[PDB]
């Protein structure tokens, strides 16, 4: 029996928040 | 404000005689001599002995005695994550404010310790552990390309501590790479009387200690 | 200044020797016969030995003996990539000065040398590993296509160090990229001499040892 993992990441920038701020905003 | 007496060690007065020796010799004596030598100071030192033999003490106290910042102590395997790359990420941040300090000031700074324990639960031989990931093989790398290489630094000090001194890497022992290679053995007689005092002295000082012993 | 013991190496003079034989000479020739010939610059070697025996002695010496600009040196497996991708942008940002130098003038751009330290932490066997993540072989497929394929460089020059040439890929040792090999094994009496000397010159300097020894 053996065996281990490992994990990575990536570039994602998303920041959904700070855009819904500002688009709601424009809609207003 | 200093005494051997004061750190309560008692048994290695040649131990600690030959780490004073071959490690402090060259931070005590006027700086004129020891720059007119072009001299290089040792930053390596490797304890190792069975369980229970006053190694986890001794660099408590080694410490504690100097008058430099508080070392940086690494409790075993503690630098590892959960990622591609922070293992050697972790490994390297150990060394920025040496390097800092040095390129500040430099020649003049303040000595940087540095406490592994367990050494042998990272570094290991490199060629073993053939299992998967070789994460193992990148930090022992980038362990030495840091602790020697192209970039000189002459203030830091590294202590490592084992009980199986077979397992550990040939370079990480050669010379200015952890040289000095101690050996702490079990007490004589003399060193069980010391001791015995040493954890007896707060009570002959409130009489609650029987003459009759 | 090719003094050599101003410079500080431990009497590898006929190590010195036999590398200039066999490179840097058509570095030093007359382009003409080169065009004759047909042959050209060799653009690979690698130095390995005793862990740290010297072995980034000269390294850090070769630097400075050459009228080009400094050549650029990589300190380990520091060639990270945390997201996706910019481990392969990493290797390119090592060859860009060369491609554009290159382009700019021809036939006659000068040398560009590159070192990679810890070569072994990189480059192992490509399907040995079972890893999910697959960055050990991008890497390596990458340097591989860069140091050879179609795209055709005439001014770099790769050099490689291992303490323990063994975990290297095959594929990145076939003729043509890295064929010459060298071993640096350990030294003579003779070197042991001038050795000594130098290591002891700032000593006499001084007034500092004893007749006797
Ligand atoms: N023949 C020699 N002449 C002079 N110095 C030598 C010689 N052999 C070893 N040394 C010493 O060894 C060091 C050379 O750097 P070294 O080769 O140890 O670096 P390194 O390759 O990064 O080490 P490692 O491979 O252990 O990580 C210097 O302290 C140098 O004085
Ligand atoms: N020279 C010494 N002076 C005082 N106490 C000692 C000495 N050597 C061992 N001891 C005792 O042994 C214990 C230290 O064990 P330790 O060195 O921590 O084991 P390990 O090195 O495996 O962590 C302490 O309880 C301490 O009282």
């Amino acid at each position: 029996i053996s065996k281990q993992a490992l994990s990575e990441i990536e570039t994602r920038h998303s920041e959904i928040i700070k855009l819904e701020n500002s688009i709601r905003e424009l809609h207003d | 404000d200093w005494n051997f007496e004061k750190m309560g060690i008692g048994g290695l007065d040649k131990e600690f005689s030959d780490i004073f020796r071959r490690a402090f010799a060259s931070r005590v004596f006027p700086p004129e001599i020891v720059e007119q030598m072009g001299c290089k100071h040792v930053k390596g030192i490797l304890l190792y002995g069975p369980p229970g033999c006053g190694k986890t003490l001794l660099a408590r106290q080694i410490g504690k005695m100097l008058n430099a910042r508080e070392p940086k102590v690494v409790n075993g395997p503690e630098i590892l994550n959960k990622y591609v790359g922070e293992s050697e990420a972790n490994i390297r941040k150990l060394f920025a404010d040496a390097e800092e300090e040095q390129r500040r000031l430099g020649a003049n700074s303040g000595l940087h310790i540095i406490i592994f324990d367990e050494i042998d639960a990272i570094c290991k031989q490199r060629g073993s552990m053939a299992g998967s990931t070789g994460v193992h093989d990148t930090v022992v790398n980038q362990l030495l390309s840091k602790i020697d290489g192209v970039e000189q630094l002459n203030n830091i000090l590294v202590i490592g501590m084992t009980n199986r001194p077979d397992l550990i890497d040939e370079a990480l022992l050669r010379p200015g790479r952890l040289e000095v290679k101690m050996e702490i053995g079990l007490p004589d007689e003399k060193g069980r009387l010391q001791i015995l005092h040493i954890h007896t002295a707060r009570m002959r000082g409130h009489q609650l200690l029987s003459a009759d012993v």
